[PDB]
């Protein structure tokens, strides 16, 4: 019995109504919806379909019969952006791949911050210049890098932070992994963060030393 | 106070078994059937097995032969035994308890598992500080970049504790068997550089604990 999530992430301010909704591969006498936040275990939230397990607000429903079913905050809060799984043990057990609820916050545009390695790094004799692009929204966003102005995509590790509990912003860090022998073949090292926010993007770099 | 804690998530390499200890407190246990969920890095949940409150195994045919669901009711203990690992069995191993017809209402936070042929190898420190006199404005930001480490995960802090706002810890991504992992904050341009900020930063495996103050230009 697949069980079927789509979206599997998606958006909403709170006080907007949101829909979540299940469907199951064949036929099931009950659906049952965990909670799960970063860093925590699943809760379980909606059981038997429709019974809401104890803690949870009344914005929280769950309706649905046989083969389709969803999930329906009334009243959206910031408290509610978590991974919301559906389950079934009619058969044997099985999960939806969850829908994702983030918080839609107005635009942001990111606070880019480029830093050359540090005197232990050089040492070691392997250059990762870093990028922090932190603070903005949409989470959607390309950073492209220039080795001495030449558009240079290869040796970058880009990683994300789950959504802001406070701003409800998402953030960003760049690594371009070269080697010293590559770190000392080259002058300019620029930093292209670009965002729906402008049409003109929000660069910073530097000229190696000085 | 119905608590359950799970015990044991390591690495050992493709082919090696390894034993789940998850203890249970704050209900009678032997009323309960327990169960193992499994939660992929990508965070796929994946029924692993369920055992009655009358010792009747439940398995999927997947799971079936290489996992052995299991309790004690007087210690009140649940065991996996898992044999022979792929890098599929490579997750977070939840113990939850459901009665009856009922669906599992309780989930412990789970013991994690990773399943490779990579080495513990420590983690190395630099922190990354870019001002030497410009952007000494409204505010600056300050790093600490933390390359090439195995097994994850690895745990930080700013100043053991102090900075929340601010901050950004960003999750390790795999080059190839080297685990790198960024981390940033912000702070008033009245506060740096005057207050010194030190990332202390623990791996698990290898136990190594170096600190690091963010130096100077
Ligand atoms: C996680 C969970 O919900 N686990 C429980 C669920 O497991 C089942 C349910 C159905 C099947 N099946 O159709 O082959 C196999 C196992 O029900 C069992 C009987 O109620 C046990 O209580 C078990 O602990």
């Amino acid at each position: 019995i697949v069980l079927t999530q789509s979206p599997a992430i998606m958006s909403a301010s709170p006080g907007e109504k949101v829909t979540l909704t299940c469907s199951a591969s064949s036929g099931i006498g009950f659906i049952h919806w965990y909670q799960q936040k970063p860093g925590t275990s699943p809760k379980r939230w909606i059981y038997d379909t429709s019974i809401l397990a104890s803690g949870v607000p009344a914005r929280f429903s769950g309706s649905g019969s046989e083969t389709s079913y969803s999930l329906t905050i009334t009243i959206m809060e910031a408290e509610d952006a978590a991974t919301y799984y559906c389950h079934q043990r009619s058969s044997y057990p099985t999960f939806g791949g969850g829908t994702k609820l983030e918080i839609k916050r107005a635009d942001a545009a990111p606070t880019v911050s480029i830093f050359p390695p540090s005197s232990e790094q050089l040492t070691s004799g392997g250059a990762s210049v870093v990028c922090f692009l932190n603070n903005f929204y949409p989470k959607d966003i390309n950073v492209k890098w220039k080795i001495d102005g030449s558009e240079r995509q290869n040796g970058v590790l880009n990683s994300w932070t789950d959504q802001d509990s406070k701003d409800s912003t998402y953030s960003m860090s760049s690594t371009l992994t070269l080697t010293k022998d590559e770190y000392e073949r080259h002058n300019s090292y620029t930093c292209e963060a670009t965002h729906k926010t402008s049409t003109s993007p929000i660069v910073k770099s530097f000229n190696r030393n000085e | 106070e119905v608590k359950l804690v799970e015990s044991g998530g390591v690495l050992v390499k493709p082919g090696g078994s390894l034993k789940l200890s998850c203890a249970a407190s704050g209900f009678t246990f032997r009323n309960y059937d327990m169960s193992w969920v499994r939660q992929t890095p990508e965070k796929r949940l994946e029924w692993v097995a369920s055992i009655s409150g009358g010792y009747t195994t439940y398995y999927p045919d997947i799971m079936r032969g290489r996992f052995t669901i299991s309790r004690d009711n007087v210690r009140n203990i649940l065991y996996l035994e898992m044999r022979s690992l792929r890098s599929e069995d490579t997750a977070m191993y939840y113990c939850a308890r459901n009665y009856g017809h009922d669906a599992m209402d309780y989930w412990g936070q789970g013991t994690s598992v990773t399943v490779s042929s990579a080495k513990t190898t420590a983690p190395s420190v630099y922190p990354l500080a870019p001002v030497c006199g410009d952007t000494t404005g409204s505010s600056v930001t300050l790093g600490c970049l933390v390359k090439g480490y195995f097994p994850e995960p690895v745990t930080l802090t700013w100043n053991s504790g102090s900075l929340s706002s601010g901050v950004h810890t960003f999750p390790a991504v795999l080059q190839s068997d080297l685990y790198t992992l960024s981390s940033s904050v912000t702070v008033t341009s009245s506060t740096w550089p005057s207050q010194s900020i030190t990332c202390n930063v623990a791996h698990p495996a290898s136990s190594t604990k170096v600190d690091k103050k963010i130096e100077p230009r």
